């Protein structure tokens, strides 16, 4: 529902959203730092990467 | 020497094809040694220095 | 009785978003667990702030709460706490009441804050070990051929250490060694009872091997099953285990086995220590064929836990004893983890009985869900002698 | 594009010689540093080679 | 690492043996029955 | 003294779950 959530990268602001799972995304290399945050557990490109949860507001 | 330049990307490209199938999604590793697995591998561990 | 009836009924499940388990941790100051914030009002016997309305988990810093494991723990393991108030109010005297589980995860009662980095954990305890198995007569093989030297040496040294860590002055122990020549490591030649000064003098000679040579597991094991059938001495007269801390190779040594312990009345644990591409089969042979088991070493960070799994194997026989093996222990006199004085702690196991009404299953039923426990202080024995 | 492969098919034999000797040479010095740092390269520090 | 070996080792001690001796008696054939100078000889 | 109870080398125990079977 309301894991954070986003669609673009700078300003980090919420968006409509659904299902159960929710991930965060961050740069391998940069780990103390969440680049995009949304619902799902879709398929970083590089050289991101993803971590999924089961839970709302569990990605922090 | 575009004719050389794109023979090389082609290859490139058939040599990257090959690796995405020889090593997709198995270069995964834990901080802690001792987890091979997402869920496993959550929380802390301790470290020597 | 309670927390083996409760077991049984237990419906093993594998989300917990849905059904938050409510419990108070104790090392604190999250989702799929909810935690609480009990009163803490000051009271007398104990010298800490404690809370009679429910009772505190302890969960060891290398365990990840929210596992499937540990959840499913905290779910059935709640109904003790109507438990633990009924003998609390029966007693007013009660100290700490505890469930020591295999998992790993400690609840005790009443709930107080936990006591630097925290390394308690509760599988490693003088009253868990006493009560999950019983007296041995360890007798530890280390490999100091060449191919050992280096960091799997320095792994060998301090697993056998952490080893040495686990057995009380009950159990009988002794460390051998073998390149191409098996002898002591120490100045003992035979088992000696283990106790504080015996075990020093053990961990003391260990940390002055030296990796040069050729391994030889004949003369090895021969050496180790010529010390195990002494009898001249005082011993044990109990569980009698060879652990063998090597790295790999190629030979079985069937002969060994199969003209000193024909009918596998000595137990082998095999622990393959270190990251090397030497064999592991043999070494996970002699571990089946004897009643014993394989352990896998391979940095520092698992000594801890591999080290302490081999009175899983020992409590076999025990939980399939019955009501003969549930006997009352108490321990030796020690410091309470939780600052309280000197203590001794009464002990009963605990047995996994799901499934009992049909006798069908026989497949995770061999081993002890965990250990009861109950602190009485010195103090209160020395109330009772004016 | 095609006259280059049917020149390397043509002169594959000499190819092959001159890949072969460049393995001979590899397989030489590898055996002289298996000789020289075989089993050496194992000190106290918690990190592999 | 610090003069461990295994039995595979064991049977190469030998078979290195029967390989000198292979050289030598080969190389004595050549040495008497030409008196060197060649860079490979 | 050392304890009157002992419990090993028991017929019905399984056994037959090492830590090599599986791997
Ligand atoms: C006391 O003993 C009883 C049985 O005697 C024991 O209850 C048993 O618990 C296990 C879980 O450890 C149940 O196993 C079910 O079936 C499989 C086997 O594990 C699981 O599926 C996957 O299993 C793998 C293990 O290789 C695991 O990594 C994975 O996470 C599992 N899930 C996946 C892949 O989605 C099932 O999840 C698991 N649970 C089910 C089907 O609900 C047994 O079924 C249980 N047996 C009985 C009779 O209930 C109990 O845990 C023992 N007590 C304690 C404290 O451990
Ligand atoms: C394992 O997890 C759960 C965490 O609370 C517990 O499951 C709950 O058990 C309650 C007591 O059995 C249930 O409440 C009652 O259940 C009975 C079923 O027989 C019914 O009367 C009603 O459902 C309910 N009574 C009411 C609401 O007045 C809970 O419904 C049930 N929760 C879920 C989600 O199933 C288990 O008790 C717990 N195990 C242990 C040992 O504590
Ligand atoms: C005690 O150890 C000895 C030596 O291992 C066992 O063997 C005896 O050794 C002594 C001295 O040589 C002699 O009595 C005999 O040669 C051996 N046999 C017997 C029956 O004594 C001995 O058996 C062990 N046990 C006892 C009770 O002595
Ligand atoms: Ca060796």
């Amino acid at each position: 529902r309301i894991c954070y959530i986003h669609k673009a990268s700078l300003p980090r602001a919420t968006k409509t959203c659904v299902e159960n799972t929710c991930y965060k995304m961050f740069i391998r290399t940069q780990r103390e730092y969440i680049s995009e945050r949304g619902c799902g557990c879709p398929t970083a490109m590089w050289p991101y990467q993803t971590e999924c949860c089961k839970g709302d507001r569990c990605n922090k | 020497i575009g004719n050389i330049v794109i023979v090389t990307t082609l290859l490139q490209f058939m040599f990257a094809c090959i690796g995405v199938q020889l090593f997709k999604g198995k270069l995964y590793t834990c901080s802690d040694s001792s987890k091979q697995t997402e869920a496993e591998c959550k929380g802390n561990y301790i470290t020597y220095k | 009785l309670e927390a083996e009836k409760v077991q049984a009924a237990h419906q093993w499940r594998e989300d917990f978003a849905s059904n938050e388990v409510v419990y108070y941790n104790a090392k604190d100051d999250e989702p799929g667990s909810q935690r609480i914030k009990p009163v803490f009002i000051e009271d007398a016997n104990f010298g800490r702030q404690i809370s009679y309305q429910h009772a505190a988990v302890h969960i060891p810093t290398d365990i990840y709460e929210g596992s499937t494991i540990v959840l499913n723990e905290l779910n059935w393991t709640s109904a003790l706490d109507e438990v633990f108030k009924k003998n609390r109010e029966e007693d007013p005297s009660l100290l700490w009441q505890v469930f020591g589980s295999a998992t790993g995860l400690a609840r005790y009662y009443p709930a107080s804050p936990w006591v630097k980095i925290d390394l308690y954990d509760v599988r490693r305890r003088p009253w868990y070990i006493q009560g999950a198995a019983s007296p041995k007569d360890m007798l530890i093989l280390v490999d100091v051929s060449g191919s050992v030297s280096g960091l799997t040496l320095k792994l060998i040294r301090t697993s056998v250490s952490e080893m040495l860590e686990t057995l009380s002055d009950d159990d009988f122990v002794n460390v051998a060694s073998f390149n191409s020549n098996a002898q002591d490591v120490s100045c003992f030649q035979h088992l000696v009872q283990a106790n504080v000064r015996n075990k020093k003098v053990l961990k003391d000679a260990v940390n002055n091997i030296t990796a040069k040579g050729i391994t030889d597991y004949k003369k090895g094991f021969s050496f180790a099953f010529e010390q195990l059938l002494n009898y001249n001495v005082s011993r044990a007269n109990c569980n009698k285990i060879i652990m063998l801390f090597t790295d790999g190779g190629e030979e079985r040594a069937q002969e060994i086995f199969n003209k000193y312990n024909k009918d596998k009345k000595v137990r082998v644990f095999t622990f393959s220590v270190g990251q090397h591409n030497y064999d592991r089969g043999p070494i996970q042979w002699m571990a089946c064929e004897n009643k014993g088991y394989y352990y896998e070493i391979p940095s520092i960070g698992a000594i801890r836990i591999n080290t302490q799994e081999y009175l899983d194997v020992l409590g076999r026989p025990m939980v399939l004893a019955g009501d003969k093996a549930k006997q009352v222990q108490w321990t030796n006199v020690y410091l309470d983890a939780l600052e309280l004085g000197l203590v001794i702690t009464g002990t009963l196991p605990v047995f996994n009985i799901t499934g009992q009404f049909e006798n069908k299953t026989n497949l995770k039923n061999q081993l002890i869900l965990g250990v009861m426990g109950v602190d009485v202080s010195l103090e209160d024995i020395k109330r009772l002698t004016p | 594009l095609s006259n280059l492969v049917a020149s390397l098919l043509n002169s594959v034999r000499s190819i092959a010689s001159l890949l072969l000797l460049l393995f001979l040479f590899i397989i030489i010095f590898s055996l002289l540093g298996m000789q020289l740092f075989g089993g050496k390269f194992n000190f106290d520090e918690m990190q592999t080679r | 690492p610090e003069d461990d070996s295994n039995a595979t080792n064991s049977n190469l001690e030998r078979v290195e043996y029967l390989f000198l001796i292979i050289f030598t008696v080969e190389a004595f054939l050549k040495v008497i029955a030409y008196g060197l100078r060649n860079g490979w000889n | 003294k050392g304890p009157d109870v002992c419990f090993d080398n028991n017929v019905l125990e399984d056994y037959t779950d090492c830590g090599g079977v599986s791997g």
